């Protein structure tokens, strides 16, 4: 025959639930979430109090720079300690020139000297923050070929007129060579040459050191591998000579690989401020005191009116000092209850029958 | 591309699941105002890549960037063409709020609802073995929006089972007869129908016993039945022979003659017993005719090239047939010419329409008597609903049948538009005859049909009715039925009779005073401009119970002048009830569309038969009713249905359904959109709109395919408003879908804001999260790339699109929630599944490193909350404070008010 075949499902007789937002269940939803969200935001707040972190700008250390032992204006540093609130301390910083580089934009070294009055547990993070530095521009962050990242040692051909994702106005140079780093991501490298230790001055037989081993994802040492090239078709990126100033040779090569500092710089940042790792320490506390730090300047900033300085934090389980996570959960708990609030007053003053059929549209 | 392409195989599978659900034209109404949404988000698109553009420019010539030394873009170009470049890339990035699957996932959706309708077990009418097959697919949104239901009498109120019951012959009434109609006439009088029923139904068993008794004692005959014998007239039994004189016999016998030799009734024999015949015919009332006149005693059986043979108490003769003209719709009519013995003369017999009969009667050769009162038992027959049949004679010499023979065959034998000279040849024919008598035959409705129609005027469709028998018996079936109730009054649009006197002049003069009166009496709606406007625009809702009655002529006069059509539009704006009688089918598609195309309403055009194809045709929604052999009213048919009796339910739920689910998808298709693409200019108003992508580019391409297109899919074909059972009990649900207070622009530009704002929340909270120092990562490893922040943005809108999706539906079933728990799992798992592979070369860690940073569900569950949070707080301070209707019935049936009932229920079930 052509009778259709019965089934809950071609019926439409699913097994279902018709739920109302009546009142007897609509308060304890409300009351559940205020207070749920209240609690942690309590407790992210609670949590997220305790962490400190140290913020210092180091633009001005040539130009605004005196040979002695002066002291960072107001406008720089930022020190965030959970249990000094009324901590200045404001730190010294000298400037040591360097008139063997020709490169008189931005050159020496900086000496910042700060006090951290309490101690970081067993993770230290070092960062270097820049600011008005645009690394997300179309042309900026599509333009870096992915078979040099990978380790093939692609010519021209497939360089230059790849897909989307090439290294278009860097592939070669006026010499018939390519670029190994090619591309505008590379090329703009952050130059800074960071230390590898935190020099004390109250008690110099303990240093504290950096290691930049592991400051970037492991994983990535599954897709930067080492190049292939036999150091005679490559040159270093423009930007690059000045660290490279006879070129590439046997044995100048950059095993990219392991070149953490490289590998943080080819994710470019989202925004326009960015904070990527550069000093990491896993092993020992730093104890509260005075410390130094030596900073190489020969990535020029205030040509753009840009910034650029460091950061150190321990750090948290949500990342660095950050209120907006537990003033939103604040938010969201005081909006519900003062909805819960709202709705048990209207309905103790525009109270109604639940079941009203004399209050349908065609019964009046 | 990859999201253009598989979309090609959709919707290629779309039609051909149509074409194996067939094998065993013209749009919806929701679909216009579906491209005007189209239109207006792509001014939304427009303005927002205008706007980017215009930024994106503006800092080209301003202070000295950090984009002129590390980027080499020293062109002397910056708003001549890079402006114009800046606009085309964005518009290459926007183009997400182009919306392609739209058109094809709305096909899917219609698709879908329609076969949910053919596989209906409430409709399939097991009798006949016919499911509710739709016809067109696209229309399905449609039913939910009728309110004009233009019903017809021919096939769909009544079943074609025809039962003769009384006859006039000469002034004599012979028949009595009890039916369910009487009943309800009495009912309607007042006076009691139990036991006077009852004592009249023993009186007519035994009135129908001796008749039988007298027929047995009178002759024999070789086709007699005792079961076939639904006439109870002893009455002419006794006349038959001699009992009452001559004058009366032969005129009996005359009659009789008649009725068994005017046919187009094929006979064939009866598959058990050889002896016993099995005639059938296209018309019921014909086989209906010939059967009581050969168990009467006037047998017709077998067709001989030239006559017919027939038995006349015992004799077998055989007739000689000269021709035959048969039956139109637009005759009314059907005749046959044969010769009579003593240059033997030419008897012409006709049988037709009440009035048809009596404009094409002689005035001349006549009682002058006889006609009142065979005029006054044809009204007393159809006031109780008896369907006459009015029978001329005339008698020719052979040199005018000769000559009408020559005319005959030399036009109505000819070529190019035949017809037109046949009509004139048979009109010709038929300009004096003598009326001899008439006959009364009744049918008894469908099962359940008062209770259908019942359900149908409760839910505010204001049914018409084009029948086309005559005004009484339109009345009276009216009355039986719930299409005309108690404590209504009835404005009799008739052009003749008594209401001629009044305002004697020519029939336009004679309705318009008339119809213009009872419009002034009745309301106060004199005018013929602006209250058409007013008309229009308050989207009908009937108000002051009354019924307007209209004729053939009074349709055709009506409809004809430009005044006259406006005035009679207004009219037949009433409640319930506008019976149009004696109609022709030109007539039916003439008003059909009148009240199709001014006024723009919802025009259901159920019907039966191949004369009524006219008003399908020309209709919006034409059901099919599959009853007799003139099964041509299904092929050209929207829609088919084995009885009058589904409509309840094709229309009351189907429907309903329908038209909520597509008027709750669009608007949440246009906020899925939205929200994401407001999102990308969000991100957009950094990098100074450049034209860098947040996402990855394999978002693009799987945001509206897999991660929420798949939970509007099943919200718009798989949600019950409220269950069937209740969506009968409380049919007045049904009125929202006529007054348009369900898809209208405010609803979809409002959720439109809802978008733009939740792609607000949606893009910063993890820009908030971020914008501080950058390192959230737990471990201080760093995301800080814009593809992990795309996929923080495409989590929240995720998971917030279709919570949004949930919390819109009307019905939680174990179906949309568990795809819903599996579109957020298609997300997640996805995203692990591309992300740890080559060939995801600069994203390579997007579940590894996004998916277990506590910052991201602390991020995602307050993105969930912010953007749920003014919607939900909305809907309960309304759904409490300004609740609808539907608010209400549903709290009424959680109650446990309508817990008796079943699942599968219908009250239009005997
Ligand atoms: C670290 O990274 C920073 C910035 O990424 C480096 O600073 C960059 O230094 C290069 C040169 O080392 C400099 O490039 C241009 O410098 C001069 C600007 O006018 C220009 O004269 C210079 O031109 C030459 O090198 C060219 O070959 C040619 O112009 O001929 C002249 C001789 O006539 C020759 O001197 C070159 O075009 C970049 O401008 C500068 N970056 C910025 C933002 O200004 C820094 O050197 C890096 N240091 C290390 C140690 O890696
Ligand atoms: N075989 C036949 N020969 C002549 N007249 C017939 C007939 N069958 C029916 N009639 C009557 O003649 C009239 C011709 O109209 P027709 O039947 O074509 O459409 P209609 O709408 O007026 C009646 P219906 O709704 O039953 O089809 C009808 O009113 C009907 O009562
Ligand atoms: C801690 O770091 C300081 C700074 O580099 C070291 O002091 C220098 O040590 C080198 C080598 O012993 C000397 O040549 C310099 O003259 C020292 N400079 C100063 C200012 O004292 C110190 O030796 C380090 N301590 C340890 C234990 O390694
Ligand atoms: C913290 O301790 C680890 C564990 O030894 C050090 O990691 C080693 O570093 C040396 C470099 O001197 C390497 O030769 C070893 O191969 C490393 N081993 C492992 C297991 O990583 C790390 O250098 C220490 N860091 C600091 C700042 O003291
Ligand atoms: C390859 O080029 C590099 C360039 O840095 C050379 O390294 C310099 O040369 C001296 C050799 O006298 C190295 O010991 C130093 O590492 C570099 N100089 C200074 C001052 O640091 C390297 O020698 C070159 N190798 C070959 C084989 O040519
Ligand atoms: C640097 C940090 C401390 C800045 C924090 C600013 C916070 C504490 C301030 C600035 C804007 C303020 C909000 C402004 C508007 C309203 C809307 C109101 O209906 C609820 C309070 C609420 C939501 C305020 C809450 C407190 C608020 C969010
Ligand atoms: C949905 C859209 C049309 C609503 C209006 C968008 C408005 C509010 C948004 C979109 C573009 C945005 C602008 C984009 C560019 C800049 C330049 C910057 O130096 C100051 C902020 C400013 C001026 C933004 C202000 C807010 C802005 C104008
Ligand atoms: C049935 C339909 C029409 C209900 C409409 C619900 C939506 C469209 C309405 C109801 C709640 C409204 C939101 C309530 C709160 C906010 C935050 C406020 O700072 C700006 C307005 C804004 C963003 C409103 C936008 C529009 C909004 C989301
Ligand atoms: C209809 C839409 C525009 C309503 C928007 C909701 C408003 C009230 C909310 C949602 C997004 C929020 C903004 C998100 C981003 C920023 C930039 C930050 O540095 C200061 C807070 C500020 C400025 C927030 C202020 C409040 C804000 C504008
Ligand atoms: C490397 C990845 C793929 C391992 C799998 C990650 C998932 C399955 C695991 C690992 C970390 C876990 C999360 C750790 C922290 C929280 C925050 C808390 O408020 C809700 C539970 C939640 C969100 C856990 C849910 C499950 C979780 C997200
Ligand atoms: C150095 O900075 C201080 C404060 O930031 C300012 O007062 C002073 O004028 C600056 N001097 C120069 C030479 O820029
Ligand atoms: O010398 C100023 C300027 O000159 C040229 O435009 C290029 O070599 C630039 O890289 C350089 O900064
Ligand atoms: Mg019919």
């Amino acid at each position: 025959n052509r009778r259709p075949k019965e089934d809950a499902f071609t019926q439409q007789r699913l097994a279902a639930i018709n739920p109302v937002l009546t009142p007897r269940t609509v308060l304890p939803l409300y009351l559940l979430i205020a207070v749920v969200f209240v609690i942690v935001g309590g407790c992210i707040l609670a949590q997220n109090s305790k962490v400190d972190e140290v913020t210092i700008y180091y633009q001005d250390c040539m130009t605004n720079a005196t040979s002695s032992w002066s002291d960072i204006p107001s406008e720089h540093w930022q020190f965030v300690f959970h249990k000094y609130k009324t901590y200045n301390t404001a730190p010294q910083w000298r400037f040591v020139d360097d008139e063997s580089d020709d490169f008189t934009k931005q050159r020496g070294t900086c000496q910042i000297r700060f006090t951290t009055p309490s101690d970081m547990k067993n993770n230290v993070y070092l960062n270097y923050v820049l600011e008005k530095f645009a690394a997300n521009h179309r042309r900026y962050v599509l333009s870096f070929s992915e078979d040099q990242i990978r380790g093939e040692d692609a010519s021209y051909e497939t360089v230059h007129d790849a897909t989307g994702i090439n290294c278009k106005p860097l592939s070669k140079n006026a010499d018939g060579k390519i670029y190994y780093p090619c591309g505008l991501i590379a090329n703009s490298m952050f130059n800074d040459t960071f230390p590898l230790q935190l020099t004390n001055v109250g008690d110099t037989s303990n240093n504290y050191s950096l290691t930049n081993k592991g400051i970037n994802w492991e994983s990535d040492k599954k897709r930067y591998k080492k190049t292939k090239y036999n150091y005679t078709q490559i040159a270093p990126p423009p930007y690059w000579e000045k660290m490279y100033p006879d070129g590439y040779n046997e044995t100048n090569i950059p095993d990219i690989q392991d070149w953490e500092e490289f590998q943080n710089w080819m994710r470019p940042g989202a925004f326009d401020k960015i904070t990527k790792l550069i000093r990491i320490n896993k092993n020992d506390t730093l104890p509260a005191g005075e410390y130094q730090l030596d900073i190489g300047l020969h990535w020029p900033v205030l040509e753009f009116n840009g910034k650029k300085g460091i950061y150190l934090t321990h750090g948290s389980h949500l990342g660095g000092r950050n209120p907006f996570l537990g003033i939103v959960y604040l938010i969201g708990g005081c909006i519900c209850a003062a909805m819960a609030l709202i709705l048990l007053t209207f309905w103790l003053f525009g109270g109604r029958k639940i079941a009203d059929a004399s209050s349908l549209s065609w019964n009046m | 591309g990859f999201a253009s392409v598989p979309l090609i195989v959709i919707v290629i599978i779309t039609a051909i699941k149509d074409g194996i659900e067939d094998s065993r034209t013209k749009k919806s109404r929701i679909s216009r105002e579906l491209n005007f949404s189209v239109i207006l988000n792509f001014v939304l698109l427009f303005i927002l890549c205008f706007t980017a553009g215009i930024v994106n420019g503006v800092y080209y010539k301003q202070k000295p960037r950090s984009r002129d030394y590390f980027e080499f873009g020293t062109i002397g170009g910056s708003a001549s063409t890079n402006g114009f470049v800046s606009f085309w890339v964005a518009v290459i990035l926007y183009q997400s709020l182009v919306p392609i699957s739209l058109y094809i996932s709305v096909e899917i959706i219609k698709t879908a609802q329609a076969i949910f309708i053919y596989t209906d077990v409430l409709l399939y009418n097991a009798k006949l073995d016919y499911p509710c097959t739709p016809k067109s697919w696209n229309i399905s949104d449609d039913l939910g929006q009728i309110e004009y239901i233009f019903s017809d009498k021919t096939g769909t109120l009544t079943q074609n089972v025809m039962e003769f019951k009384k006859c006039t012959i000469n002034g004599v009434s012979y028949g009595r007869a009890y039916t369910e109609a009487l009943a309800g006439l009495r009912k309607r009088q007042g006076v009691d129908v139990e036991s006077e029923g009852r004592r009249e139904k023993e009186e007519i068993a035994k009135d129908r016993e001796t008749m039988i008794d007298e027929l047995r004692s009178m002759s024999d005959n070789t086709q007699f039945c005792p079961e076939d014998l639904t006439f109870v007239s002893k009455e002419i039994v006794e006349d038959l022979k001699g009992s009452s004189g001559d004058h009366q016999q032969k005129c009996c016998e005359h009659f009789l003659l008649a009725l068994a030799l005017c046919h187009s009734v094929l006979v064939e024999p009866n598959k058990d017993d050889p002896k016993k015949l099995d005639i059938k015919a296209q018309s019921p009332d014909e086989s209906a005719l010939v059967s009581t006149a050969r168990q009467l005693g006037y047998s017709f059986v077998g067709s001989s090239k030239s006559g017919l043979i027939v038995e006349i108490q015992g004799v077998q003769k055989e007739f000689q047939v000269l021709n035959v003209l048969e039956f139109n719709s637009s005759r009314k009519r059907m005749s046959c010419i044969i010769k009579i013995p003593g240059e033997p003369k030419a008897l012409l017999i006709c049988k037709g329409a009440d009035s048809v009969i009596y404009s094409r009667l002689d005035r001349t050769q006549n009682d002058a008597t006889l006609l009142e009162k065979t005029a006054l038992h044809l009204e007393e027959y159809a006031t109780e609903g008896l369907r006459t049949l009015c029978l001329a004679q005339r008698e020719l010499t052979w040199s005018e049948y000769e000559r009408w023979v020559k005319t005959y065959d030399v036009a109505a034998a000819s070529v190019t538009n035949r017809e037109e000279e046949l009509d004139k040849v048979t009109d010709v024919i038929e300009r004096e005859l003598i009326l001899l008598g008439g006959t009364a035959i009744e049918d008894r409705l469908q099962d359940g049909v008062p209770d259908s129609i019942a359900l149908l005027a409760e839910a505010g469709i204001k049914l018409w009715v084009l029948t086309g028998d005559k005004v009484e018996t339109a009345i009276n079936i009216g009355f039986s039925c719930n299409v005309l109730n108690n404590d209504m009054e009835l404005l009799v649009v008739k052009a003749s009779g008594e209401d001629v006197e009044e305002f004697g002049s020519d029939p336009i003069q004679v309705v318009n005073n008339l119809v213009t009166k009872y419009l002034r009496e009745k309301f106060g709606m004199s005018g013929s401009e602006e209250e058409l406007k007013e008309a229009k625009r308050e989207h009908g809702l009937p108000q002051g119970n009354f019924a307007v009655i209209i004729d053939g002529d009074a349709l055709k006069v009506a409809l004809n002048g430009e005044e006259m059509r406006r005035k009679f539009l207004l009219l037949c704006k009433n409640c319930k009830a506008v019976l149009c009688c004696r109609v022709s089918p030109a007539q039916k598609a003439a008003v059909v569309k009148l009240v199709k195309k001014t006024l723009d309403v919802m025009t259901l055009a159920i019907g039966d038969g191949s004369n009524d194809v006219a008003m399908i045709q020309s209709a919006d929604v034409g059901v099919g009713i599959a009853g007799e052999e003139g099964r041509q009213a299904v092929m050209c048919s929207d829609y088919a249905i084995g009885q009058f009796r589904y409509v309840t339910r094709l229309v009351l739920v189907h429907g309903k359904w329908c038209y909520k689910r597509l008027a709750e998808m669009i608007p949440q298709f246009f906020y899925k959109n939205v929200i994401f693409t407001l999102s990308l200019f969000w991100y957009g108003i950094y990098n100074n709109f450049d034209g860098s992508y947040l996402f990855e580019y394999t978002y693009l391409t799987f945001y509206n395919l897999a991660f929420t297109s798949v939970p509007v899919i099943l919200l718009a074909v798989l949600d019950q408003d409220v269950s069937d059972t209740v969506s009968m009990l409380v049919p007045q649900l049904y009125r929202v879908g006529i007054l348009r207070k369900e898809w209208n622009q405010t609803k979809f530009l409002w959720y439109m804001l809802d978008g733009v704002y939740q792609s607000v929340i949606c893009f910063f909270f993890p820009y908030l999260a971020y914008h501080k120092n950058m390192v959230v990562t737990e471990n201080g490893l760093g995301l800080d790339h814009r593809y992990f922040v795309g996929v923080f943005v495409t989590a929240i809108a995720v998971t917030s699109c279709n919570f949004y999706v949930f919390m819109e539906q009307y019905r939680w079933d174990w179906f949309c929630g568990l795809f819903i728990c599996l579109s957020l799992a298609v997300f997640y798992g996805w995203t692990g599944i591309w992300t740890s592979s080559s060939s995801s070369n600069e994203f390579y860690k997007g579940a590894a490193r996004v998916f277990a940073q506590p910052a991201y569900w602390a991020v995602l569950f307050v993105g969930v909350l912010f953007c749920l949070l003014p919607r939900f707080t909305i809907d309960c301070i309304r759904k409490i404070f300004y609740p609808k209707d539907i608010e209400i019935v549903r709290e009424m049936w959680l109650r446990g008010d309508f817990d008796l009932y079943p699942q599968g229920y219908d009250p239009t079930d005997p």
